[PDB]
DNA sequence: CCGTGTGTGTAAAGAGTGAGGCGTATGAGGCTGTGTCGGGGCAGAGGCACAACGTTTCATACTTAC
DNA sequence: GTAAGTATGAAACGTTGTGCCTCTGCCCCGACACAGCCTCATACGCCTCACTCTTTACACACACGG
């Protein structure tokens, strides 16, 4: 029986698996432009929420 | 232009955040989203009422432990002391600084200038020089019924 | 004779070794200390028709350990060692196993409720927190990167156009290393406007349709 | 008994970092102008990974002479 | 009257065919200098101050020993 944890569980890992992807993505159009990158700016908080 | 936008609705709907807190956010710096700002105020032909010391202080106080009489105190502080024209020409955020500071020293809850000016992002020089001009009129400031610890009769 | 050759002799000696499973916390103590050449006594009693084995803690090592033996007819076990002198020997071959088991059951589990208490250290649970975090996004009028971004900008500056002939030299100096260059690659090895570097190029140099990439500019300009 | 043979106070150097205020420098903004060049998402080429009939193949019974 | 091919209904890979991104320039700009005053806001920098453990010096003491 998959209770309200593990289904909860279940979506997460697909979600942040695109917070994680758009995170390189985000830091990979600045870091090949040349320019270090800002971690709070990388991350989509409403992919999660 | 997003973050003009955003600072502009911010301040449209009456809860205006500072340059600073935009700045933090976007991946712009401050002068890129002042720049954006006066354009899109200039192009949309509309404007926004000024900030006052006020609006900052509710916000400021939260992000600070800062319990609500002691926001109070910093409310009232801040609004008197720019009736009296005690801070001319200066930033509303600074004086909402000082008055923090203030009230947090006079209150049991006390505070530093570094968290002051990280939480408002004033330099703390800024917030010396804003609380030098307040600093004789310290009491008449507070209010009336105001319990505290540290008296506001000496204060740093 | 070779680096590789294994030094059999234990075998040819027919040395039988014993293999002995034991616990964590009876090697844990023996690793505390492991330098002073004594952790205890290994007693073995035989009677007319059974033999039983025993080990016993030494007692500066705690501040009884029975031995079970097994078969060893399934498996054949040998035992090889490797030199540091890349000389690989063969210390003999098993012929018996056993295994160490704790002499308390009751106590001897909360031992091992330590050790997995101890274990479970490491293991990292989500934290309640009282009072929201406010320092995300702490106001700051310039990003450390924006700034130094800036100033990098401004020491490099912006690429000045060079005369026609230094440029063309280069351009035919740099032409003997690669039969083909890529415009922007070009760019960087000449460093010159992309405007600039392109009328020059045209001047002399012509772009070849390649099926494999893309078009690119050819440097010869035949 | 006057030699010797060791302790002790306490501020005085000796570094050893560390901190704080102040004063100078910088910036941002309006403005206006003039040469020039990278930039950050863009309208238009360019060449490959699937892809869809298709051309050939292959027994397997049969066709056509012979 | 089979023989050497004639016809027929299956598979099977592959060559254009079809997308599918993926750059590639290419216009299209903003931002550099730099002019005065102006006021506030931000950053740097430098010496003066603090202090703190850890010795450093030095008058004096207290045995000690032959």
């Amino acid at each position: 029986l998959d209770l309200a944890g593990p289904l909860l569980a279940f979506l997460f890992r697909g979600m942040f698996k695109n917070l994680l992807k758009e995170v390189r993505i985000y830091a990979q159009k600045f870091i090949d432009r040349g320019k270090d990158f800002n971690l709070e700016l990388a991350i989509k908080t409403r992919i999660i929420s | 232009i997003a973050s003009a936008c955003l600072y502009i609705a911010c301040r449209q709907e009456g809860v205006p955040r500072t340059f600073k807190e935009i700045c933090a956010v976007s991946r712009i710096s401050k002068k890129e989203i002042g720049r954006c700002f006066k354009l899109i105020l200039k192009a949309l032909e509309t404007s926004v009422d000024l900030i006052t010391t006020g609006d900052f202080m509710s916000r400021f106080c939260s992000n600070l432990c800062l319990p609500k009489q002691v926001q109070m105190a910093a409310t009232h502080i801040a609004r008197k002391a720019v009736e009296l024209d005690l801070v001319p020409g200066r930033s509303p955020i600074s004086v909402a600084a000082a008055a923090i500071y203030m009230a947090s020293q006079a209150s049991a809850e006390k505070r530093t200038q570094k968290e002051i000016g990280d939480i408002a992002g004033v330099a703390d020089v800024t917030i010396r020089q804003s609380y030098r001009l307040i600093y004789p009129r310290a009491p008449d400031l507070f209010p009336t019924d105001f319990k505290f610890d540290t008296p506001v009769d000496k204060l740093p | 004779a070779e680096r590789g050759e294994l030094d059999l002799t234990g075998a040819k000696q027919n040395t039988g070794v014993w293999l002995v499973k034991v616990p964590k916390y009876l090697s844990q103590q023996w690793a505390k200390a492991s330098g002073r050449g004594e952790v205890g006594k290994l007693r073995i009693a035989k009677t007319q028709g059974r033999t039983e084995v025993s080990f016993t803690l030494n007692e500066d090592l705690a501040n009884e350990h029975p031995f079970v033996l097994q078969s060893v007819g399934g498996q054949t076990l040998t035992v090889f060692t490797e030199s540091s002198s890349d000389k690989l020997s063969l210390e003999g071959i098993v012929v018996q196993r056993a295994e160490c088991r704790p002499a308390a059951s009751e106590n001897y589990m909360r031992l091992k409720r330590l050790q997995i208490e101890e274990s479970s250290k490491p293991v990292r649970l989500s934290q309640q927190l009282d009072k929201v975090v406010t320092t995300n996004y702490k106001p700051v009028a310039n990003h450390q990167y924006n700034i130094e971004y800036e100033r990098k900008k401004k020491e490099d500056g912006k690429r000045a156009r060079a005369d026609k002939q230094h440029v063309l030299d280069m351009l035919f100096s740099a032409f003997e290393k690669h039969q083909y260059y890529n415009l922007k690659d070009l760019v960087d090895i000449t460093k010159q406007p992309v405007v600039y570097l392109k009328e020059i190029l045209k001047e002399i140099g012509v772009q070849n349709v390649k099926g494999i990439h893309k078009n690119t500019w050819e440097l010869k300009p035949e």
